[PDB]
C-alpha cells in the first residue's frame, strides 16, 4: 500500500539521494554494483551497453537513462493518471529483451539500498519505499 | 565566451597533471608520440613532411615532436590571459604560414589529438572545456590557412 | 558557434534542477505542456508527428506522461554537462531514436528551442537565458546531429 | 656533470620554480628582467619582441617561449639522444642573432637569480652544470 | 592489450591508491578482505604469515610485500625488459607453493576494486587496469 | 646509538617517496644503478655474492631488476616507518634471507649506507642527510642483526 | 668585481637572507648541510665539531661561527683595508686545515643554493662576484 | 635527538590514554602487576626483594607496584622538558644507588617492561617513540648501576 | 566520608584539574606557590629542594613528585587496602620532617585553592572529607 | 508535567555516561548499589519484590548483577532520548515485563526516583539535578504507565 | 581571622567570580544547584521559592536575593560595624526557618564549590575564614 503520503517521503527522500549532476552517477554506481553482485547472471542483459564494464561512459549513459525513468515515475506517484501511462510505456520497452521476472524485486531491494544508503538508516521507512517502488515495476514487468 | 577563464582553469591543470618537466622524457616523448599517431591517422598529413618522417624511434622526430607539444603547452597554460595566449598563437601563425603544407583544418586535427590523447592518459578530463580551448588555440595557429 | 562554459552549464543546472526536482508536484506537467503548446503553436505541422501518443487531446494522460518523458529527457541530458563524456553517449542515443522517426528534421530542435525560450523565463525563477541558449544548443545539436 | 642523478634534481626543481598558468609568465619576465639587470647590453637583442613594455604581451609571449623552450629542454634532460637533437635545433635558430658567450652566461646567472627565489631548497652546483649542459648545445 | 598510455594511467592512479605510510596497509586491507570474502579457502595459503588474523603485525608485512612487489612491477609497466625479469623472480618465489591458479585473477578483481574505491569510481579505466595487471600476474604463475 | 626520531622519519618517508614514487619512469633504475656502482666501488668482494642476477653486466635486465627489487625493499621499511610493529616484523623477515646468504657479512650494510650517501644528495631535492643516517640505521640494523 | 654598488645589493639581500635570533641557526645549518649534499668529502673536515649529529649545540655552534664569519665579513664589504685584514687574519687560520680550493668552490654553491631560498630577490651574478672577493682572501 | 619532542609528545598521550586517576584502581594495579610479571620474567630479579613478594594479591606489594608505576608516569608526563625530567631521573637514580640489587640492566628490563604492556592494552602505540624514551629514562635510574 | 560514590567524583575531577605534560607542572607548582601564601613558615621546609627560585628543576621536580604521589593515591581511592598501604609508607617518611597538623592543613587549602581554578564542576565536600583522608594517613 | 526538553536530555545523556561508560571499572556496582540501598532505605517493602534476585545479601553476585542489569536498562533508555520513536518502544517493554511481576506498583518508581535523586549527586560531576528529574519522569512514567 | 588585608582578597576575588547582568544568573542557580547536591535535604526548605523548577523565574528570584545579600555583605567586610548591623538583621529573618549549623556548613561548601570555577586565583583559606564570619553572624 503506497498512501499519499508515502509519496512525498518517497518523492523527497528520491530526490535528496538522486541529486544533480555526477552525484546520480554516485546512485546508479551503488545500485548496479549491489545488483550485479547478487545476480550476477543480469549483467549479460545489458551487454549492448558495455554491462561487463560499468564505468564506461557507454554504460554510465544506460544507468542515468534508468534513474531518469524511475526519477520520471517517483516525480509521478502523485499522478497516477500520467504514472500508469510511463508505466505502460516503460513495459514496452523492456519486453522481449527477456528479462528475468526475478530481475524486478532484485533491482527493488538494490534502489531502496542505495537510497537508504545515501540519505542515512535511521527512521528510513522500507514499508513505504518498498510499497511505492512495487508499484512503479509492477507496471513495468509482464 | 568559447573557454571562458572557468573552461582554461580546469584545462590547464588536468594537462599540468599530465605534462610537466617533473616526468621522464620518455613518459613526455610517449604521449607526444601518441599524439602524433591520432594526428597522422585523423588528417592524413605525411610523416615525411616532419623531421625523422614519424619514426618514433628517430631522435629528430622526438626533438621534432618536443618542439610542437611544448609550443602547445606554452599556449594552454597562456589560455587564462587572452591577451597574452593571442599573441602567442599569432607567432605560431606567422611561423606555419611559411610551412608549405600546413592547413587549417590539419591543424584543428592535431589540436584534437591533443583532447582525444589527454582522455585517455587522464579519463576525469573536462571534455567540453578541452574542446572549446583547443578550437581556440587552433583558430589561432591555422588562421589564414 | 557558441560555447557552452563551465559557468554556464552550472547556472543552467542549478536553476533547471530547482524547477524541475522530483521533490515537486504538479510542477512538470504544467512546463511540459507548455513548452509542445508553445511548439505546435510554432509549428503547426509538428503536431502530425505525435499522433501516437495523443496530441490532438493534450489533457490526456497519454500526452501528458510524453510530455514529462521528454522533457525529463533533456534534464537527464542536462545534468549529464558535468559529464560530457556519458553526454556525448546520451545524445548519440536521443539521435538515432530521432533518426528513426520519420518526420523528424533538425529545423523542428530549432523551433523546441523557442519553445523552451518561451517557457522557461516565465517559470524559473533566477533564468539566465543567455546561458540556456548556449547550453541548449549544445545538447539540441547532438540530438539533432544526423536528422 | 649532469649526470642521470642530478638531472632527476633539477627537473624536480624546476617544476615547482616555473608553476603552471601566470605563475609562468610573471616567472618568465622576471627572468629577462633579471637578465637586464645582470647584463644591460642584453635589452637591446629583444628590440622586435615589445622590450619596450615588459608587461606587454609581446614581450611576455617572448618570454614563454624562452622558458618554455627551457621547459622542454629540462623534460628531455634525461633522453640523450633527443635533447642533443632539440639543442641542435636550438642553436642553428640563435646562430644568426650575434650573440656571444657572456650573453649566455648573463642569462644563466639569471636563472640562478630567479628560480631558488620560487623554492625551499636548491642545489647551485647540479644547476650549474645542467644549464652547462644545455648553453654550450645552444650557443654552438 | 596494455598500451604505452594504460601505462601512464595505471601508474598514476596506482600511485594515488598505494600511497604513503599506513595508507597502503588501508589499500592491502581492502585487497585482501575481498579475496578472502569470495575465495575463502585462499586464507589457508597464508598460514605462516597468520592469515587467520590479517591485522596481525606478521600478516601486515606480509601484505605491503606483496603490494611492494605489485608496486615495483606497476613502476616498470613502461620499462619491459625489467619488468619481465622482476615477474620471473616473483614466479620463482610463488611455484611449489601449491597456489591455485584461480587464485590470480581473483587478487586481480580484489586489486582493482580496492584501487577504484580509493581514487574513485567515476571515469576508472577497467579496460586499462585489466590489461596491465594481467600482464603482470600472467608472468608470475604457471 | 642515534634514535631516528618521529621528526626524523617523516623527513626522510617524504623526501624518499617523493623521488621513489611509481608514478614516475626511468628514476628507479638510475638510482639504484647508481647505489650499487656505488657499494662495488667502496667494496670491490660485494659484488662476488651477486653473480646470481649477473653483476658482472649492470645494463642487464637481470642486474637491473635486482637494483630495483632491493631498493623497492627498502622502499617498503621506509614507509613502515609510521609502523614499528610491522617494521620489526619486515627486518627480520630480510634479516633471515639475508643471513641464508653464504658472505652477507654486517659490515656490508656499513657500506651500503655509504653508497645510499653518496647517491641520495645527488638526487633527492630537500635532502637531510642528517635525518637520513640515523632512520638507515634504524632499517639497516634490523636486517644485519644476526649476520 | 664587488664594487660599491655591488657590495651594497649584496649586503642587503645577505641581511633578510640570514635574519635573526634562530633563523640564523636553522640558516646555518642548512649551508652546511647543503655544502655536505654538495662535496661529500666536506663533512670528515668537521669532526671536531659534533658533525655526527647537526642539530647537536656543538656542530650549530660552529655553523653559526662560519656564517658570522660570513656576517663580518659582509659587513665590512665597503671598507676594503678593514676586510682585506680580516681576511688576511681568516686565512692564517685556515691555511693548516688542509682545505683545497673545491672546497671552498663547495661552499660558495651551497652559499648560492641556501641564501635565495630566504629571499624574493636574488642577483646570483653580484654574489658570485662578491664570494670569489671573500674566498680568495681565505683561501689564500 | 632520543626521544625528541615528537618522541616524547606521543608516549605521554598514549601513556595518558592507559593511566589516568579517574580509572578505577583495580585497572590501576591490573596494569602494574603485569608490568611487573614482565619484568621479573625477563630480569630474573627476586620478587622476594620488594614487599608483599610479588604477590599480587598482597596490599603492600601492590601498593609497592603504585609507587613504581607512579615514578615512571611522572617521568612520562615530563618528558617535554628535559631539564626537568633529567632532575627527576636523578632523583630516582640516587634513590636506588642505596638499594642493593638495583643493576642498570634490570631497569632496563622494567623500563621496556613498560612499554610491551602499553603495547598490549594498546595496541596502536608508537613503539619506536617508546623505545627511545623509556631508554632515555632507564638511563637516568639506573646511570652508575 | 569519602565513600565508593565520593571516591568516583573526586577521581574524575582530579583527572582534568590536573592534566598532563607540563599542565601538571605548572600545577605542581602553583600548588605549592599557594601552599607558602596560605602558611609562610611553610616555605623553609624545602630548602632543600632549590625553593630558591620555584620555577628551577630542583624544585618543580619535588612539586611534581608531591603531586605524582597525590595522583597515585587518588588512583587508589577505591582500593581500601591498597591506599592503606600506600598511605603507611608516605607516613613513615615524613615523620622526621617536623611537620604538624598544620601544615597539612595549609596543604588542603591549597589543593582546596588551585584545582577549582582548572574546572567548571567542584565539590569541596567530597574533596573536604576525600582529602581528610589521605593526610589523616600521612600526617599519622 | 514538566518537559524534558532537548537541552535537557542533552545534559543528562553527556553526564550520564561520562560516569556508566562501559571503559571504567568497579563504578556501576557502587552505584546501583547505592541506588537499591537507597531504595529499600526509603520503602523497606520493596526488598521482598527481589527475592529471586536474592535481595537480602547485597555482596551476592546474584543481586549485584540484578542492580547491573536494572541500571543499565535505565542506561539504554537515557542514550534513547535523541530518539523518542524508539524510546517509546523500549519503555513499553519495560512496561509489560514490570506489569507481569506481582507487586510492582507506580508508587515504587517514584522512590525509584528519590533513589537516584540521592546516589547521583554524590557521584557525577558535573550533575544539574533540576534536568535529571524532569527527563528521570520522562523515563519512569513511560515504563510505569499501566501499573 | 578575615582581617583587613584579607577582606581586600576576598571582595576582590567575588566581584570577578559573580560577575555582572545574567552571569549573576547562572551563578546564582550553580549556587544552589550545588549546595542541593552537597545536602539533598535543603532543597526542601525553598519550597515557597518554585524550586520545582530551577531556572524558573520564582527560583532564580530567590538565588539572586540570596547572592545579592552575599554581594551587599562583602561590600561592607571593611566596615566591622556597617557588616555586624547588616548580619544581625539577617540572622533575625533567618531565626524562624528551623535552619542547623549543617545547612550553613552546606553552603559554604557550596561557594567554596562554585566560587572558583569563576577564577583564575582562588585562596579558599581567606574565604574560608571570611565565611565562618558571615555565616555566624547569620546562623546566630
Ligand atoms: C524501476 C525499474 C526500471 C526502470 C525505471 C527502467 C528504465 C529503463 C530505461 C529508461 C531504459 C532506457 C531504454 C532506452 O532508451 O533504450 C532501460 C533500458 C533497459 N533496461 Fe530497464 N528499467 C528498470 C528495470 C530494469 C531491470 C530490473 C532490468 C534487468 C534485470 C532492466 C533491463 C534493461 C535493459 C536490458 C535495457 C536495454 C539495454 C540496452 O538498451 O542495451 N531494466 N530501462
Ligand atoms: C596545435 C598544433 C600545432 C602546434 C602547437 C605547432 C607548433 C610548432 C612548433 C612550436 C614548431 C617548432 C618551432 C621551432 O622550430 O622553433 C613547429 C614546427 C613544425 N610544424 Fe607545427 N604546430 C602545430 C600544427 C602543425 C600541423 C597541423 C602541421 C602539418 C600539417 C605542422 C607542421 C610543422 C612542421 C613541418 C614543422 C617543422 C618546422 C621546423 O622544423 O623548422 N604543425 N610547430
Ligand atoms: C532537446 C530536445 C528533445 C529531446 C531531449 C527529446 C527527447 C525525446 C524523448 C526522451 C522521447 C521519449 C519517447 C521514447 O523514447 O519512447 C522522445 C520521443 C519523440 N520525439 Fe523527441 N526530443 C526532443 C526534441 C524533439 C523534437 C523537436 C521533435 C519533433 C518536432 C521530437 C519528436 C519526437 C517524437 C515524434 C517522439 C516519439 C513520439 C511517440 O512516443 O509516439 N523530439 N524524444
Ligand atoms: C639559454 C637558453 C635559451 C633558450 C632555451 C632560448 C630559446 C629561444 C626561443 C624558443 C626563441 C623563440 C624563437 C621563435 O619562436 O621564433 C628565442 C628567441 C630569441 N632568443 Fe633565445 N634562447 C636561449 C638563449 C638566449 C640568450 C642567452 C639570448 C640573448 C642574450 C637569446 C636571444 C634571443 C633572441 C634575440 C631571440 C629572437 C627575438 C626576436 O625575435 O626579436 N637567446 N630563444
Ligand atoms: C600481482 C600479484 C602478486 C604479487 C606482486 C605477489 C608478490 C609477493 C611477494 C613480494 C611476496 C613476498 C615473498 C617473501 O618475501 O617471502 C609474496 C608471498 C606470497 N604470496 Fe604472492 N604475490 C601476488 C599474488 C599472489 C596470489 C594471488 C597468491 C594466492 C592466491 C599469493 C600467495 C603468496 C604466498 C602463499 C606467499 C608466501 C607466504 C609466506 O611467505 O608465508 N600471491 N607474494
Ligand atoms: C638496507 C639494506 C638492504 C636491503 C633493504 C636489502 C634487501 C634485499 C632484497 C629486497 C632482496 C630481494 C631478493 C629476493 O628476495 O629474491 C635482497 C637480496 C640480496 N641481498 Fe640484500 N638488502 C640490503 C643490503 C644488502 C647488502 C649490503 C648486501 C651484500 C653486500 C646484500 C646482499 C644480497 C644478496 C646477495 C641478495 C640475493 C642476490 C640474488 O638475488 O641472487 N644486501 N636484498
Ligand atoms: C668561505 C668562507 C669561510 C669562512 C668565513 C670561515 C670561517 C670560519 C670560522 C669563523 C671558524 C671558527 C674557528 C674558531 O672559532 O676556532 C672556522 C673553522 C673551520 N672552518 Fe671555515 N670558513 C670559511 C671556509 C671554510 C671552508 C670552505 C671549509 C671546508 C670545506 C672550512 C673548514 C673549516 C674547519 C675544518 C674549521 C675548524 C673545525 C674544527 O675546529 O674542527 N672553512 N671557519
Ligand atoms: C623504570 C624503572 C623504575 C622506577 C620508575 C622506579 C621507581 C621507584 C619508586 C618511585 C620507588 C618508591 C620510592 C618511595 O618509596 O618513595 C621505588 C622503590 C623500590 N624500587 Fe624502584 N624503580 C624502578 C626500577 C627498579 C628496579 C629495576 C628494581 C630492582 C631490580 C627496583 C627496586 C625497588 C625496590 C626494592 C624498592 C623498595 C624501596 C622501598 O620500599 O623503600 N626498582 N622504585
Ligand atoms: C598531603 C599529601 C602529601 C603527599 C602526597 C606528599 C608526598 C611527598 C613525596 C612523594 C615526597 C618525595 C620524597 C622523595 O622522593 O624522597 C615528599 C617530600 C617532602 N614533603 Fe611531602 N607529601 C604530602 C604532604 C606534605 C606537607 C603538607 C608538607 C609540608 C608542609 C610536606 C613536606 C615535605 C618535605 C619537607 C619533603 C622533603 C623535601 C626535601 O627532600 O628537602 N609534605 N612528599
Ligand atoms: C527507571 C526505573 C526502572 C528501570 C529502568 C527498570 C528496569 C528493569 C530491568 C532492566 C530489569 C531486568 C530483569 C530482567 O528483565 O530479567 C528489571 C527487573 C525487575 N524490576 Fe525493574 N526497573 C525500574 C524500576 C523498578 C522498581 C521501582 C521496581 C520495584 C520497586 C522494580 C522491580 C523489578 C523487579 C521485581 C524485577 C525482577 C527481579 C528479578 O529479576 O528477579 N523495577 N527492571
Ligand atoms: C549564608 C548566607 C545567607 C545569606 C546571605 C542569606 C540571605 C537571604 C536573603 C536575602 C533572603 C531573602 C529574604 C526575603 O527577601 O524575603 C533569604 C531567604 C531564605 N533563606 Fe537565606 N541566606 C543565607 C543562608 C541561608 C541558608 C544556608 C539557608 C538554608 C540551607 C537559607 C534558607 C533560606 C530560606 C528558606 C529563605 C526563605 C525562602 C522562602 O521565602 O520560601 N538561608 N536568605
Amino acid at each position: 500500500d503506497c498512501t499519499s503520503l508515502n509519496r512525498l517521503l518517497v518523492k523527497r527522500q528520491w530526490a535528496e539521494a538522486y541529486g544533480e549532476g555526477t552525484n546520480r552517477e554516485l546512485l546508479g554506481n551503488r545500485i548496479w554494483e549491489d545488483l550485479f553482485a547478487n545476480m550476477p547472471d543480469a549483467r549479460g542483459l545489458f551487454s549492448r551497453v558495455n554491462g561487463n564494464d560499468i564505468d564506461s561512459s557507454e554504460f554510465q549513459a544506460h544507468s542515468l537513462r534508468v534513474l531518469g525513468g524511475l526519477d520520471m515515475c517517483v516525480a509521478s506517484l502523485d499522478d497516477v493518471p500520467v504514472l500508469n501511462a510511463l508505466l505502460a510505456r516503460l513495459n514496452s520497452q523492456h519486453d522481449s529483451r527477456g528479462i528475468p521476472a526475478a530481475g524486478y524485486p532484485a533491482f527493488v531491494a538494490s534502489a531502496i539500498s542505495a537510497v537508504r544508503a545515501t540519505v542515512g538508516a535511521r527512521s528510513f521507512d522500507n514499508d513505504a519505499w518498498n510499497s511505492c517502488m512495487n508499484q512503479i515495476v509492477s507496471g513495468i514487468s509482464g | 565566451e568559447c573557454c571562458s577563464r572557468g573552461d582554461a582553469e580546469v584545462v590547464i591543470s588536468e594537462w599540468d597533471q599530465v605534462f610537466n618537466a617533473a616526468m621522464a622524457g620518455s613518459s613526455e616523448s610517449a604521449i607526444g608520440v601518441a599524439i602524433f599517431d591520432v594526428f597522422f591517422t585523423s588528417s592524413g598529413v605525411s610523416p615525411s613532411m616532419f623531421p625523422g618522417g614519424g619514426d618514433s624511434s628517430s631522435a629528430e622526430f622526438l626533438a621534432q615532436v618536443s618542439r610542437v607539444i611544448s609550443g602547445a603547452d606554452i599556449a594552454i597554460n597562456s589560455l587564462t590571459n587572452r591577451a597574452t595566449c593571442d599573441s602567442l598563437l599569432s607567432h605560431l601563425n606567422a611561423q606555419h604560414k611559411a610551412i608549405s603544407g600546413v592547413t587549417g583544418a590539419a591543424v584543428t586535427h592535431l589540436s584534437e589529438a591533443i583532447s582525444s590523447v589527454v582522455a585517455q592518459v587522464l579519463p576525469s578530463a573536462h571534455i567540453d572545456a578541452w574542446g572549446y580551448c583547443m578550437a581556440y588555440i587552433a583558430a589561432g595557429i591555422g588562421a589564414g590557412l | 558557434s557558441s560555447c557552452c562554459s563551465s559557468e554556464d552549464r552550472a547556472n543552467v543546472m542549478h536553476n533547471w534542477d530547482a524547477a524541475w526536482s522530483a521533490a515537486y508536484s504538479d510542477r512538470r506537467v504544467a512546463l511540459a505542456q507548455a513548452v509542445f503548446a508553445s511548439l505546435f503553436s510554432r509549428d503547426a505541422a509538428a503536431q502530425g508527428l505525435f499522433s501516437g501518443v495523443s496530441a490532438d487531446n493534450p489533457d490526456s494522460a497519454d500526452f501528458r506522461a510524453h510530455c514529462v518523458r521528454v522533457v525529463n529527457g533533456l534534464d537527464v541530458a542536462i545534468n549529464m554537462l558535468n559529464d560530457p563524456a556519458v553526454l556525448n553517449e546520451q545524445l548519440a542515443h536521443l539521435s538515432a531514436q530521432h533518426q528513426a522517426r520519420a518526420g523528424v528534421a533538425a529545423a523542428h530542435f530549432d523551433v523546441m528551442a523557442e519553445a523552451f525560450a518561451e517557457v522557461m523565463p516565465q517559470v524559473s525563477s533566477c533564468f539566465s537565458s543567455d546561458s540556456w541558449n548556449r547550453c541548449f544548443a549544445r545538447i539540441a545539436n547532438g540530438i539533432s546531429a544526423g536528422l | 656533470v649532469c649526470n642521470r642523478l642530478e638531472q632527476i634534481l633539477v627537473k624536480t626543481q624546476w617544476a615547482q620554480s616555473y608553476g603552471e598558468a601566470e605563475n609562468r609568465a610573471a616567472f618568465s619576465r622576471d627572468l629577462f628582467s633579471e637578465l637586464f639587470n645582470i647584463q644591460g647590453s642584453s635589452r637591446a637583442l629583444f628590440s622586435g619582441v615589445g622590450v619596450d613594455d615588459m608587461n606587454s604581451a609581446a614581450f611576455t609571449a617572448h618570454c614563454l617561449r624562452v622558458t618554455g623552450a627551457l621547459n622542454r629542454l629540462i623534460s628531455q634532460l634525461d633522453q640523450q639522444a633527443t635533447i642533443n637533437a632539440d639543442l641542435a635545433h636550438l642553436a642553428g635558430q640563435h646562430a644568426s642573432r650575434n650573440l656571444d658567450a657572456s650573453n649566455f652566461a648573463a642569462m644563466g646567472q639569471a636563472v640562478m637569480s630567479v628560480v631558488p627565489t620560487h623554492l625551499d631548497c636548491f642545489n647551485q652546483h647540479a644547476w650549474g652544470e645542467c644549464y652547462e649542459r644545455i648553453a654550450s648545445g645552444i650557443s654552438g
